[PDB]
């Protein structure tokens, strides 16, 4: 089977576990733990991968879905060691080390300032998370593949005083929205975009 | 007080689109304009510290397209004394 | 037809305009506009209540919800002048003086400080406004009839930078849920009770 | 507040645990774990009722549905003593005891042998448990109050090889739909009744 | 089972079959087919009425919804003669006859000339029949109990080429909403009212 | 960023705002105005595009979503001129003239007469618009990309006496269904297919 | 027009017509009939093709939708002859012989035994069919195109005592899940994986 | 709001023929002119966006035949803060 | 007055199909038609410039199929004297 | 609204036979004629779109035997605002 | 006043497939057939004006595949005398 993402999440920041969980219908994570992230197609190979993880470890899975296209796997647990153990089986099931993952591409990231009172209420039609208050500012990102976004969403709020909008590790591309007062957004995006580049992988 | 952002252009038209683009780009107040004569005109905006910095850069990029932009500067926290003697909209 | 509630909000606050807009299925509202909401019973009369109001003025029709028995139609418009004309157009046509409306009565009030992570998974997952994050405080207030909830939230949210997690003033009793830190929640719960306490009406 | 149902299950059977996951919106339960579900009215105390249980014990909130009057909250924990603590704390919370629960009475019972094709199409189309296949027998039973319904499923699947078509313990009266061959469904109605007949409480 | 409503339609008209077909989830009806629909209480007992009848005849089941109290059952078959067998058999199962039904009563009827555009945004957004276009007239009629609404819709479409916006004969009072020009809606509204007068029963 | 659609709708025919609106969960347009339509990938650049319009003009948007794939932009207003200013600004942000749009393709356009009573109910499962009465006729159209279709749907009713089925500015492809008596369908579809090629663009 | 799948289903095994139909919103099938399956792109020709069948035969369709991607066609009837008559017309609409369909691809076929209690309850989030009890076993298959799966899904249960989980004859890929005790899965998968290769087709 | 067209010309006569050409080209209101000192002057027109867009590019092509035309620009909706502080014929 | 727009087609049909397509495309008022003799007839529409400019493009594109179209033109602001003497509806 | 069919002919004689053959072909109403000078004349018919479609082709084939036919056109839904100003037999008012 | 559609084939089979295809394509009534002898056979349908025109064209495509199609014609609104004297189904 082929490989797309391999993301190792350290210790999630609080407001993620909400949007992560309130969107999820599986073993919801909580703030302060650890979770793991690897993307593969078809969303059945995941289902086999989840066992090799679950049987060989003490973890708990939140994302196992096929609402977008094929499904994607994350498992969560408090002890970093156990998660790192869960990953260790998954790649070895595939017989590939970490650096075989695809280098991410950074498709569209731009910052939008003082959004008009209209556009706020309409974005929230996708109310997966928070709402863009009328007339603050917004940061939006696209990456290939899709799984990489949840990492970015983590390092953002972890690095600035931001309200989290909506996340897409699902789809053919990974798209992200962030909201809050102006100066923070630059501090978030500047940190976010930097999180994706520093990852090591193959073209 | 509120921060301070200013744009100085050698064309009255240049100032307007520069002014309009700012108040459209951030939570800013346009106080007025001070014409120093000789065609030079300066637009003045005031508000939060960051709002200006994003607004101004949005005016500069917008004004440079249709006018001889001269100067772009931002003052984060001007002195109490300045607003008392200069016509910058925040005079007591 | 019985007119239950008619409370005019001086100016719809920044969050509610999104929150009301995040769930409505008609003409979306905008921030800063003044808004009057009228609650009446039976639900079959709402089609006539708005049709009289919509035909008389230039107001905008946002929501027309058919509940178990009663029907509510609320209109909003930035022009404060329309409120006196349109209200008299609706209120003088459907058996009601301003004081003739039902006076709201606070059914239940409870504040649960510092929600634990487990509650964060359960709390906002059934909400469409802002996400309830783990560790924050939540104060829950209810108004009877349901339409009266907007006066509770808009009065609280105006006075403090709090977060609106969910608000549904459709049904028999309206729910207003606000989230934030202890101090910001402290004054709001005080401001919410007094604002509900001064509401003129009947029983 | 009137305490309707509070039943701690010694061990949730293998089949029913799945049905909770097909319907839960929080932390999913797991097979073999003991679980207590507490339903009370009015529903506004449930956010506080769970907050009393979660802060006092290690229980997990699986499902919390806000109905017109009553509220249902379900707890699960592997330590039978730990589940009882949240239950003992919850039951003692309203200064109540064991006898405060609603006494069970068999509401409605009907055995329809050999489900017809016309009924088969409608049956599982309104169900989230196992699908009723054409030709199998279906017994539909109702319990009052609804919270006591969990004993019905746990009694059948452990004591008999039946198939659970649907079970919904939120609302006024709980619906229990089990499907299978003629013989296995026969014993369950006896096994479901004896647990329903022995359920202690008051009226 | 208490037999609330039972009116058998001689032959489903061309338009309604779509509206019934756009919402049914069972054995679908077709245009020109004869149909008998029986509404009884309690709704939990309806599962036996269809299940016994389906085992006795070749009729087709379109909709069978069990609510808190009322029950609705719809049968479809090209042969008009078959309908009398199951219905007389069904009434003989609930120990009832033709005169035992409840007589329908026309609750409210109102024609609002020139429907406004703002309501059309709210009107058709909550409707599953034809879309309400601006300028046409809309006739809304209500019957108590709800089941009698099916006679209203079948009456309107036959006499004029009018449009069925929504029809729900499940609930307390049935809604029949027809759209068209002012004159065409006028005659249609006339046909609906007389239908309440000819329904034999009690009050 | 790349461009796909750039269609400027002159003065919409009435019935659109319905299917437009029933599809829309934003600032619904109304019939008799003008509106704009822009679909681009990725559906985030749209969100930035929406400002340049909303900041520089007096408009109103209904569609901004990614329920289908990548996102879609529509803004609407009565005055043709004001909208035309919004569109021209959008491309200037992209720095592309008109002729950068892709030529439309006319893949499958066929006319289907006297649909069998069955197929009517099934299309109406897609109850996005009106219902195909049993035995009228139906037209089917395909174009790539998707945005071009609403142009066809407009130019359709604009040219014949038609009932509107369902339209796709959503998806990877633009698909069209129309309903009504025979001669109109021949007259409507013949107008649409001819409308599509006349667009100027690059392959 | 192009060709992808061509499946002629002989006489369906019981439990499918439930899951086939209960998943479907069309003319639900029943166990013991025959059905046909043909995939073509684009998913509008499906809509036209379905008539050519219905006009020239006595059949009935269950699947005719575009909720997933492009649409797919199945029609059902008890008499084997009628379906084989319908099939011959569909391909003849294309002026394409029998043998033009693509040979299938077999991507991922692996068997999983005694799944951990977690992974069971989460699969049922996709509750299209039966549930994988905690610690039974699971079979997962992927084939391209998607329509072939019900062929595979049939040949399985027809040959062993297995429970059907979830099916995708829709989409760009066909994925299948099965549930039951161990030896059956080995006996089922042995037939399923073998079911796909025996099909004859074009590269 | 009522959209905006402007023309800034170093020299008086050019401004007039530009203005005269504008109000004759489409339905627009000539509201006044601004003298910025140093010879720069600017004509200001308000109206619907279709006129000005057709009006300006009609005035420019007629004034550019006389004097040095500095700038030409059009704002389809000046932010209400602009119309309030600046002399553009719509201050309340 | 409001703006103007005209099409004339040696052939009474071409005027109609043009007159139709124009009304359907924008919010304009079809005032009538003027017959110049010799088979030449001229349709006249009135309204805002953007409306006319869009209507006329649709009309010309619609009459080109079935007529010998002679002329197509748009006046954004007719001087007051014209409407007073010539019959373009808007005549007091 | 009622549909619209039109035949134009450089010659009065053509228009009549065009008119006659039309009303005999389908259920349409011949409402009048318009003289544009220069010998050009246009016949006007209203009715069902399907009827007009068949009538229009029946006139052209019948008029082409006589005089030169300038134009032949068919309009399903003419806009409401048209029928007010032009002399097409369905002018409202009284 | 119903329309009239006819199909004439030199093969009894050709007529049948021709007849069936029509009533399958539109709301048409198939009255009967008049066998003119010599293998020539004529199918007759009556109904709406357009439905026949669509049905007729749809029958030919089906009949041409299996028979010597001879004539296909459509009559929109036949005279009263025709229906009164000929076996065309709409006779009193």
């Amino acid at each position: 089977i082929t490989l797309r993402t391999y993301i190792f999440l350290d210790a999630l920041q609080p407001q993620l576990a909400t949007f992560i969980g309130k969107t999820a219908r599986g073993f919801l994570p909580v703030p302060g733990q650890a979770s793991l992230w690897v993307e593969i197609a078809p969303g059945i190979a995941i289902n086999r991968v989840t066992d090799a993880a679950l049987k060989a470890t003490k973890v708990q899975p939140a994302v196992q879905v096929v609402e977008r296209a094929y499904g994607l796997l994350e498992v969560h647990h408090f002890d970093q060691g156990e998660v790192l153990a869960a990953g260790s089986t998954i790649l070895d099931k595939l017989e590939v080390r970490e650096e075989g993952r695809l280098k991410p591409q950074v498709m569209t990231h731009q910052i939008i300032r003082a959004v008009e009172a209209y556009q706020t209420q309409i974005i929230n039609r996708n109310s997966q998370g928070m709402m863009i208050l009328p007339g603050e500012s917004l940061f939006i990102l696209e990456t290939q593949p899709a799984g990489y976004a949840v990492l970015a969403a983590n390092e953002a709020e972890k690095a600035a005083n931001v309200h989290l909008v909506n996340v897409t590790p699902y789809g053919a591309f990974g798209r992200l929205y962030l909201a809050g007062s102006e100066a923070e957004i630059d501090a978030a995006a500047e940190a976010a975009e930097a999180a994706i580049r520093s990852v090591s992988g193959v073209a | 007080a509120d921060a301070l952002g200013m744009i100085e252009v050698r064309g009255f038209v240049g100032m307007v689109e520069a002014a309009d683009a700012m108040v459209k780009a951030a939570k800013v107040e346009l106080i007025g304009y001070e014409k120093t004569g000789g065609g030079y005109v300066t637009a003045v905006v005031r508000g939060d510290v960051a709002a200006v910095k994003a607004a101004t850069e949005a005016g500069q990029r917008a004004a440079e397209r249709v006018g001889e932009v001269v100067a772009v500067h931002v003052i984060p926290r001007p002195h109490v004394n300045v607003d008392a003697a200069l016509p910058l909209g925040r005079t007591p």
